[PDB]
């Protein structure tokens, strides 16, 4: 209750979302958008 | 004075004009128009998992 202790931890490879509504299969795609950086 | 501001990006088209839909045909070279997407080709069934 009302503690809010702050500590720093690694993020690893998390935070990847579908950036469009286009179906693709067996394709390697290069996308430029807003992402959470790896290992932050 | 009134000003309109249209926009056409990658999104499901919603504000369409007044038109009448037609019955679907398959296995024939036809001119299709799906929500403003115009083209020609042959429409069949598919195994893709959308």
């Amino acid at each position: 209750l009302i503690t809010t202790t702050q500590s720093y931890t690694n993020s690893f490879t998390r935070g990847v979302y579908y950036p469009d509504k286009v179906f693709r299969s067996s394709v390697l795609h290069l996308t430029q958008d807003l992402f959470l950086p790896f290992f932050s | 004075v009134v000003v309109l501001s249209f926009e056409l990006l990658h999104a499901p088209a919603t504000v369409c004009g007044p038109k009448k839909s037609t019955n679907l045909v398959k296995n024939k070279c036809v001119n299709f128009n799906f929500n403003g997407l115009t083209g020609t080709g042959v429409l069949t069934k598919s195994n893709k998992k959308f």
